[PDB]
RNA sequence: GUGUAAAGUUCCUUCGACGAGUCGAGUUGUUUGGGAAUGCAGCUCUAAGUGGGUGGUAAAUUCCAUCUAAAGCUAAAUAUUG
RNA sequence: UGACCUCAAAUCAGGUAGGACUACCCGCUGAACUUAAGCAUAUCAAUAAGCGGAGGAAAAGAAACCAACAGGGAUUGCCUCAGUAGCGGCGAGUGAAGCGGCAAAAGCUCAAAUUUGAAAUCUGGCGUCUUUGGCGUCCGAGUUGUAAUUUGAAGAAGGUAUCU
């Protein structure tokens, strides 16, 4: 069925009639919305850059993505932020270049 | 409606515009007393998502923190004990700035229940807190179905027990393994596991 | 201090032990107290029962899978299947678990038809009722009247067949392939990398 | 506002559905929100921002 | 009862069965386990070697139910048999009709080999088997069903 | 202190041997008798009386 | 009872806003059974949108499971040298 | 000649807080005697003393939970887990949690949505009445957002078979 039907080894567990389950809306919570694209497009025109932002960029005009995700996960923290961030000032220079 | 802006925007803290705003705020906030009134929120967003509504007996009161650690208030720093208990600086108080603003702040209003509180500004010695205060005695809250909870005495100085949002995150007031010892109140835990039960026919 | 062939002891009575010594001479009264409590419930709400029905759910744990118990409420979906809904469900003694899902068929099966079988012995007031109908019923428990009934084991006789391989030989390849699989599956990638990378 | 809904309290008297007695309204729209909800969906003609906000 | 114990036996003698020379005394030696290195290593090493030391490794949140296999042995499966019905099955027991006995519904992880079955079929459903114990099984005409 | 022990807990099948020894004992009209008992005029043991 | 009202129930389509000096990271102190760091607090840094947290050995890569924080109320079982 | 914002004054109209008690409760702060046969980490003890705050209970509470199962399902307490995993000059010592049985069980509320064909909301004054309040009216609050509507278990907006 879905398990092996034994108690060792890959895929143990005892065999059951599969249900389809509805998905619950609280999973949905890291999915976004045409209103939170809107606004927070407008809000990145009127604020702007941070000063570290600004400092990710040069380094990646530079070529230095080697140095940009050192600075990134040195400001944000963790290897995983530093990744997003770095490609999302990647995708800012994309759209400086027309 | 704007409200979403507000929050999006209040997010970019190092942006130029919330920047300048922030350096003119703190230096008026800096320039009036330690506690004051304030006549509206400085955070129209933040307070309505912290329960307030633009109403007659919802209050703002905006208090000013010193920061920093707390240094052990013994005389020339003896200690008069043993070594592990000598520490005199690089000590913390166990409370948040948040949680002291709230205090001071229900102190200086006792006849108001302190609803909630949220940061504002900060500098190197201050950081700023908007405490939002709620009149249990006015008629438009003991009218309010959605208010009147707070009426009731059981909220007397909240604040001043831990049970305002600041105060249930310094008491460790959360589920789950990270939260054993202090899931349900730590002194509880502690006196329920150091607790001799004994029954009438021994087990 | 330690003296003789005695067992090494942990007595835990360095701390102020006395001062928390909880002795339980009210066993006797908090019992009775309780047992005046339920029928002062009982008798506020007769004839209806004073136990809400509740499922019927699997243990969990590879040590109490054998088990099965009461839940705390049933399903939205078996809900669905009964078409009552969990608003309704909560006012004529059917509890409801907004949290549980069912991922199997027998769980939500047992408690499917644990529903119908309270539902077919409910009996709706209303204001045409009149009290000789009311004084017509008995409070029944419900924890009783829907029992939670393990499954009976398997006994009996059956055919005997012998797979060739032996399930002491079938339990020791599903360790092996488990313990294994990472390091085979990595290997496997890299010869195939390699004589499909070269053989370009 | 009162004498309007005077005027409509007469009307549903006589078994009409007082919206035709009132005409459709034509009136400057004010209120933070209602009005960045409404230049949101391309209904504002003209928006007037106070500068001492 | 008091009244049974030697300090009513000790009453009119000075010492109380402690003696004169040695003075029944607060904490001779020390409290609790103290010294089992220094003045009580004679004890622990006489009467508990392995006390002091290290062995193995950890495991950080060891959660038991992860082990639970309870055990049952071959000269035992009979009994979960039902009591009414074993000597009916221990004579009309064959290939095409032989008792199963489920052993995990009774609370049992793992059938050891341990003693001689009857020479008679049975149908033995396990999460887990020894290898002899499934090799017994088979050979008075059985089988070992695994289960999860 | 209040933490001594006052209720002593006695095996159930031993204390129900000693219930069906004392019953027992109750048809014995020498042990009735050693009890105390002013039974000298009862004509047997059990004495057993209609439902009455 | 002003019940052409209020609420629920079936199905389809388009959507589905969800809390920031906060999460998280470093370091310091304290604390915890929590051990390359359990919670709390100070300071420095400081987010995101299928994102975020957790999954008791630090790290990168790939998955999976499970919830949905940074806002709030709520009887009973529990405690009780006043 | 008048608005607005911010900030004041009044023996202004009407309210509210303080202090007491100690057994239990919610926090802060915080030892040392003692044990380690000495002693400094440790222990006593996240205890005593000190400070702030309540109630008849308090707190916690409807998962940013537990798990790894065939999955459970707010909180609390008891029995057990368990003197166990672990922590510890790995010494003296110390030390929980999941599951399981039970007692009791109860669920929910906001913020983020344009009422926009009508701030529909509310404190107060005055009058009146059948007065823990209703009705009328007038100022005021409020659009820098008071009502109705939704709370993720969902739900909204359109269409939808009609029923309860």
């Amino acid at each position: 069925m879905a398990k092996s039907g034994i108690a060792a080894g890959v895929n143990k567990g005892r065999k059951t009639t599969a249900k389809e389950v509805a998905p619950k809306i609280s999973y949905r919570k890291g999915a976004s919305s045409q209103r939170t694209v809107f606004v927070r497009s407008i809000v990145k025109e009127v604020a702007g850059l941070a000063p570290y932002e600004r400092r990710l960029i040069e380094l990646i005009r530079n070529a230095g993505e080697k140095r940009a995700k050192k600075l990134a996960k040195k400001r944000l923290g963790t290897h995983k932020r530093a990744l997003r961030k770095v490609e999302e000032m990647t995708q800012v220079i994309a759209e400086s270049r027309r | 409606g704007a409200y979403k802006y507000l929050e999006e925007l209040q997010r970019k803290k190092q942006s130029d515009v919330m920047r300048f705003l922030y350096r003119v705020r703190c230096w008026e906030y800096r320039q009036k007393n330690v506690i004051h009134r304030a006549s509206r929120p400085s955070r129209p967003d933040k307070a309505r998502r912290l329960g307030y509504k633009a109403k007659q007996g919802f209050v703002i009161y905006r208090i000013r923190v010193r920061r920093g650690g707390r240094k052990r208030p013994v005389p020339k720093g003896a200690t008069y004990g043993k070594p592990t208990n000598q520490g005199v600086n690089q000590l913390k108080y166990q409370k948040s700035l948040r949680s002291t603003a709230e205090e001071r702040v229900g102190r200086r209003a006792s006849n108001l229940r302190v609803l909630n509180s949220y940061w504002v500004n900060q500098d190197s010695t201050y950081k700023y807190f908007e405490v939002i205060l709620v009149d249990p005695s006015h008629k438009a809250i003991r009218r309010d179905a959605r208010y009147n909870w707070i009426v009731n005495p059981v909220h007397k100085h909240r604040e001043a027990r831990g049970l305002t949002s600041a105060g249930k995150k310094s008491r460790g007031i959360n589920k789950g393994h990270l939260f054993n010892k202090t899931k349900a109140g730590r002194r509880h835990t502690w006196k329920k596991h150091n607790t001799l039960s004994l029954w009438r026919y021994r087990s | 201090a330690i003296s003789k062939n005695l067992p090494l002891l942990n007595n835990h009575f360095r701390k102020h032990w006395q001062e928390r010594v909880r002795v339980h001479f009210d066993q006797a009264g908090k019992k009775a107290s309780r047992r005046q409590s339920r029928l002062r419930k009982a008798a506020k709400i007769a004839p209806r029962p004073i136990d809400a029905l509740r499922p019927v759910v699997r243990a969990p744990t590879v040590k109490y899978n054998r088990k099965v118990r009461a839940g705390r409420g049933f399903t939205l979906a078996e809900l669905k299947a009964v078409g009552i809904a969990p608003k309704y469900a909560r006012t004529i003694g059917i509890s409801v678990d907004h949290r549980r899902q069912n991922k199997s068929q027998e769980t939500f099966d047992a408690n499917v038809a644990r529903l119908q079988e309270y539902k077919s012995k409910l009996v709706i007031f209303d204001k045409k009722t009149k009290a000789s109908e009311v004084a017509s019923f008995e409070q029944v428990d419900v924890s009783a009247t829907f029992p939670v009934e393990q499954p009976a084991p398997e006994s009996g006789l059956r055919a005997v067949e012998v797979p060739e391989q032996t399930a002491y030989r079938t339990l020791r390849l599903a360790r092996n392939e488990k313990k294994y699989k990472g390091i085979r599956e990595k290997r496997a990638k890299e010869k195939a990398e390699a004589e499909a990378e070269k053989a370009k | 506002k009162k004498e309007r809904l005077t005027k409509e309290a007469a009307a549903i008297a006589e078994g009409k559905t007082a919206k035709d007695v009132s005409p459709k309204p034509v009136v400057v729209k004010y209120g933070l929100n209602h009005v960045v909800s409404l230049i949101e969906n391309k209904k504002a003609k003209l928006v007037l921002i106070a500068n001492d906000v | 009862p008091t009244r049974l114990t030697k300090t009513r036996k000790h009453r009119g003698n000075v010492s109380a069965g402690k003696g004169r020379i040695g003075k029944h005394r607060k904490h001779p030696g020390g409290r609790g386990k103290a010294g089992g290195q220094h003045h009580h290593r004679t004890n622990l090493d006489k009467y508990h070697p392995g006390y002091f030391g290290k062995v193995g490794m950890r495991y950080f949140h060891k959660q038991q139910n992860h082990f639970w296999r309870p055990e049952i042995n071959l000269d035992k499966l009979w009994t979960l048999v039902d009591s009414e019905k074993k000597d009916e099955y221990l004579s009309k027991s064959s290939a095409s009709a032989a008792p199963v006995i489920d052993t995990l519904a009774h609370g049992y992880g793992k059938v050891l080999g341990k003693g001689r079955l009857p020479e008679v079929p049975v149908i033995v459903k396990a999460r887990f088997v020894s290898k002899l114990a499934e090799e017994k099984i088979r050979a008075v005409g059985g089988v070992v069903e695994l289960v999860a | 202190k209040t933490w001594r022990r006052w209720n002593v807990k006695v095996n159930h099948n031993e204390k129900r041997y000693a219930t069906a020894s004392a019953i027992a004992a109750s048809a014995v009209t020498s042990l009735v008798l050693a009890r105390g008992h002013r039974v000298e005029q009862v004509k047997e043991l059990p004495l057993v009386v209609s439902n009455e």
